[PDB]
């Protein structure tokens, strides 16, 4: 029988946690989503020639759930700590709130650093909003730095909108959890 | 010589498929060749059956509208091993039944021993993969091309593509892009990353457009009764389906009171598996669902999901918790009850009944789980028990009954 | 209920046979019961075939001139395992072919796996025993009773008895004697230790007489062409044969010039194996052979014997030497040549031709053996080479030709 | 493939060597023999649940063949030294000629002592011939004595005419040769 891996997804609200979960598991692009009233997702994945069942636990990024969120933390095999590459506050929260919170509950559970919304690195309007505050989209290199400093297995990035990087992210998550 | 040329093409297709690792398509090429030789030999009075003996392995055999018994026997043995390599074990017996009387008449006991050895291993494999889930026969996609400029005769044509194992939409997408980027040059190929029915009346003739959509095999109730196993629902399949969101008014997504769903069914000209890994779409139709029908639909999927996870003797604890937590610890399902079950259309009897089975299954899963945790949880379980019980209250309220 | 009573008797016969270790007879009882239930179910439209589907397993099925599919399936599985236990492997497939479509329709993949496992092991066994010779299906005897006084209705009746493995005449004799010595008392049972056709007109009514004669399956040339293997010559057999010596003039044995042979062929009312280990003789005839025909007969057996020993890739050295030494280092074969090949009847062409093949095979065996010995012989071989060469001389002489 | 055992039969002329070979292998009684021009016999035998092929080498008992007889002696797995229980000279020749000759060529090859024509222990005319010379048919006990003195695996006896003992003789021969 197939092994089932617990993957928990954390990060600031609106970085795109739910979107990349839905897009990966359904192959749908955001525009094609059929609104759902339920949470979490289960997908079969092929790693090293063998199938695995991937259990994806979504979480709220808001402070209003700081109390309930860690309930889902026991038994986790791997964490995905997400931030938007076009949201610098997202980035900082990785070091300030996210890895701290997950290392606090799950001392030796692995985690990847996941950068989201990479399609917006090219968006004129986004670029401009960031310039007006003297900022630039986080780059893969500055993200890689953060990853090893904080000691994540690694950094991977994707776009739910174009689906670039999407497959790689969850492959690495399984590799990391093994 | 027509049959020999047919056999020629089929044999070369097969070499291509083997090189590509598309083993079921290679397998179908062998079956097709074997059927052709069988039909010929049957007309000469050399062999007993012909074409239709293989029709149960594939209905595409119809298309097959020097050669001797010995060639036939070798081809049958090739079908058997090809079907083994494709992992379509269930089908090997239909081939071997045709050669068994020949081996018996020839007193070829070692060949008999070998084929029975394969059949034994075949059926052992069948019960194994039926339990473990480790057999992955493929994923399906609607692919549609747009752009006279670069596709020419290929413009406006929709196909069903059959991909390896668990190929994700992105993987077939780039293999397609990269294929026509080498063909046509990078800057000139665009992917229509959306499944809405497009009118060419708003594309730009400067570009080649490829539209890719994940679809799954579709079956009516009768077909679901006839196709009893996961294999039988994965073999000889001609119809596929996807869903898109819409509202009568504006955007595609909206409030549960306005969310509609269009379900499109596509029919290919041939069944899968076939001697090719893509097949033209022959015909299509769709069916629109109302907001409440959408609700019923999604609710019924969840109950069945929770039930099946519980009904398991070999319960998956993590998958149970995933589906269970995403059911009670989220709005949520309540949003349906609120919009559809408080003081319309008297079909409403069904929604209520799904909800009843919903509370029960959630309850059963709560139960199942209480017996699964190692205390490192318990608090988690308790919260879910809390949440669950709380929502039962509101349902019982709105429905003016127990739960 | 006739069929159920038939099934009752057959089932009890089978228990008796199993207890006695007469497994082929037990097997035939299962086949017979299965055929009966099949025939019944076929008439009701429940099952496809009936009686004749089993006719190839045994022609005795004809005699079979509550019950449901499930009972049938269990009985078929019983036939298969019974046939396994009887070591009649070649026959298992005829049974399993009848249940395979039922298991397929039921999606019973584990049962399918198991029966194919048995068939694989069956055919593996077949090629093994076809090489090794280790399968021993039984020995056959003509048994005839004489004596109204103690046998009553059993007087004057001849049967064919089928005995275990390699049962010698003495073993069945005493099991028979001892059986009727417990029945009738020691001093009153006599064995007619001779196979001559007895006229009751010279027996003593004071005693029970049992006559036992070793017989072997008999086949005509056509049957020998149809029955290609040792198994096919050991299954579904109805005719048996023995030979006795006679001379036209006096004693039964005499000089080669006067030695005749009577060959008696006996036909049983049923074929073996059957639901009983003995079967009434239905009919018999005989054929007398002349002294020269006797000669030809015995010479042809020797050449074939020497040939077969030589033609072997896996040559048995001791058996070769035994047959070879008993051919050249003995009178001997020469006695034939002398009486039948020196200056009648022009059929004589045949004798000469057997003799030619005889000298050749002896030569070939001499050759084969020269390559087999470890010098501890060599002198033995040399003498046989001597003897051989010497007799070739005399033949070449009398036949006025080479050798 | 089946093992083949070499059994060589020796003893005075007319003790019944050829008769018990023919009767065992054919199941025939002496009266029913079809005269043959060839020598030696091969029969399959069941010992301990397994089949064996038994190769039976006949020999002449006369002095006229003393020279040729031992040619067939190499490779022998077992010997049968025969004597008629109603022929005292037969008996004596076992010790005087037969075991000596076979021990001389085949030092450690086993042999049984085989007594023949036991049916003649009851024959009036035979009994009488023996009485007139002050003799009696050899008894199983006096034969058993001889057997161990000479060191044969054992003594077995039979009648080719009634076939009593016949099966046992060749069973023991195979057992002895193993
Ligand atoms: N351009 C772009 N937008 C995205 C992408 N992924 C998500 N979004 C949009 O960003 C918004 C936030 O997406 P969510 O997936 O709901 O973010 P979230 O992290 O789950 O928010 P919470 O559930 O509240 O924690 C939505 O409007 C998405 O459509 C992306 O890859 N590219
Ligand atoms: N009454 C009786 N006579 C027997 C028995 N066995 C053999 N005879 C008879 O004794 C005579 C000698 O028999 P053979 O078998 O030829 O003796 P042999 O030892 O082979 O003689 P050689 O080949 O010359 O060494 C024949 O007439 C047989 O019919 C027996 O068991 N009982
Ligand atoms: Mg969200
Ligand atoms: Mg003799």
């Amino acid at each position: 029988h197939m092994q089932t891996i617990k993957c928990v997804v954390v990060g600031d609200g609106a970085v795109g946690k739910t979107c990349l979960l839905i897009s990966y598991t359904t192959n749908k692009f955001p525009s094609e989503y059929v609104p759902t009233v339920f949470d979490n997702y289960a997908v079969t994945v092929m790693i090293g020639g063998e199938p695995y069942t991937l259990g994806l636990f979504d979480t709220a990024g808001q402070e209003d759930y700081d109390r309930l969120r860690p309930l889902s933390y026991p038994q986790t095999d791997v964490f995905l700590v997400c931030f938007s590459v076009v949201s610098p506050s997202s980035f900082e929260n990785v070091k300030e709130k996210w890895v701290p919170e997950i290392t606090h509950h799950c001392p030796k559970t692995p985690f990847l650093l996941v950068g989201t919304q990479i399609d917006l690195r090219d968006d004129p309007s986004t670029i401009e909003k960031l310039a007006k505050n003297k900022q630039k989209p986080i780059t893969p290199e500055t993200a890689e730095k953060l990853a090893r400093d904080l000691k994540a297995v690694k950094y991977v990035e994707c776009s739910a909108l174009t689906q670039k990087g999407l497959k790689n992210v969850f492959d690495e998550a399984i590799l990391a959890a093994l | 010589s027509t049959p020999e040329l047919r056999k020629t093409w089929l044999d070369s297709m097969a070499r291509i498929h083997v090189k590509n690792g598309d083993l079921s398509e290679a397998a179908m090429c062998y079956v097709h060749v074997t059927a052709l030789v069988a039909e010929y030999l049957t007309r000469k009075g050399v062999f007993r059956q012909g074409c239709t003996a293989f029709r149960v392995i594939t209905p595409n055999i119809d298309e097959e509208a020097h050669f001797n018994e010995d060639v036939l026997m070798e081809l049958l043995e090739q079908c058997a091993d090809g079907l083994w390599k494709a992992e379509r074990y269930e089908l090997i017996a239909d081939i071997y039944k045709l050669i068994i009387p020949i081996y018996e008449k020839r007193r070829d006991f070692e060949r008999l021993a070998h084929l029975y050895d394969t059949l034994h291993r075949a059926y052992s494999k069948v019960t194994e993969v039926m339990h473990s889930g480790r057999r992955l026969l493929g994923t399906y996609f609607r692919v549609a091309f747009f752009g006279q400029g670069f596709f020419e005769d290929e413009d406006g044509k929709e196909y069903i593509y059959k991909e390896p194992k668990l190929t994700p939409l992105s993987e077939i997408s780039q293999r397609l892009l990269k294929l026509y980027s080498d063909k046509f040059g990078s800057e000139n190929v665009k992917m229509i990353q959306d499944s809405g029915k497009v009118n060419p009346k708003d594309l730009d003739s400067k570009y080649a457009y490829i539209q890719v959509t994940h679809v799954i095999p579709f079956f009516d109730e009768k077909e679901l009764q006839e196709r009893k196993t996961e294999f039988e629902r994965s073999h000889n399949i001609r119809r596929f389906m996807f869903e898109m969101p819409f509202t009568q008014t504006g955007k595609r997504q909206g409030g549960v009171e306005e969310q509609c769903k269009r379900r499109t069914i596509l029919t290919a000209i041939h069944c899968f598996p076939y001697v090719k890994k893509r097949i033209p779409v022959m015909y299509q139709h769709h069916t629109d669902l109302n907001p409440i029908e959408v609700a019923i639909d999604e609710m019924s999927k969840k109950v069945a999901e929770l039930r099946q996870l519980c009904s398991s003797a070999e319960v998956d604890m993590i998958k149970l918790q995933l589906k269970l937590q995403g059911s009670v610890s989220v709005a949520g399902p309540l949003a349906y009850a609120r919009a559809f079950l408080d003081d319309p259309d008297n079909k409403v009897k069904l929604l209520k009944e799904v909800f009843r089975q919903f509370v029960e299954a959630c309850g059963q899963a709560l139960a199942v789980n209480e017996r699964l945790i190692k205390e490192d949880q318990l608090e988690y379980q308790e919260e879910m028990k809390a949440n669950y019980r709380e929502m039962a209250k509101e349902l019982s309220e709105i429905m003016h009954e127990q739960l």
